């Protein structure tokens, strides 16, 4: 018993399924929120994130899945890019946000600003 | 007056503020906004005397 999308076994004992929240709207939809204030790409923070493959497996990112070609999707709530606040609150919530494209980090250099980001289309 | 309490012989350097700031002075020193972190809640592990 093996998925066919991401490869995870059935009977391994951590995996775990995707639970959305309610508000959940779809990529498109939520980035239209005014909750929301050098890139010709939106820039957000994002809180409570998963990560999951279209059968619906929590994945992690740096296995290389991706860079297979597997379609990743993930959910949270977005919030607004000066918003410190890690809790749920000014936020709209997300869901099967668009496959992920790259992902990439930054925080190299000065403080421990190591700062993990998700690219969609 | 705002500061989570500690004990004894603190050590975690960066801990949460759990709590917003009370008096006039405590807002000024920590910014009209939001920060996570608190820095330097540390304090000396003095003898069990
Ligand atoms: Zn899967």
């Amino acid at each position: 018993p093996k998925c066919p999308e991401c490869g995870q076994h059935l009977d391994d004992p951590n995996l775990k399924y995707q639970q959305h929240p309610e508000d959940a709207v779809d990529e498109p939809q939520m980035l239209t929120s005014e909750k929301l204030s050098y890139e010709d790409s939106p820039m957000h923070r994002f809180t409570s994130f998963s990560v999951y493959c279209s059968r619906g497996h929590l994945c992690p990112v740096d296995t290389g899945l991706i860079e297979k070609n597997v379609e990743l999707y993930f959910s949270g709530c977005a919030k607004a890019i000066h918003d410190e606040n890690p809790s749920m609150e000014g936020g709209i919530n997300g869901k099967n946000l668009g496959p992920i494209n790259q992902w990439w980090l930054s925080g190299f250099d000065g403080g421990e600003k190591v700062l993990i980001g998700f690219s969609t289309a | 007056s705002d500061l989570p309490e500690i004990q004894n012989g603190a050590s975690n350097s960066e801990i949460p503020y759990n709590g917003e700031p009370l008096s006039w002075f405590q807002r000024q020193l920590r910014g009209s906004h939001y920060q996570p972190i608190l820095r330097d809640h540390i304090c000396k592990d003095m003898s069990p005397l």
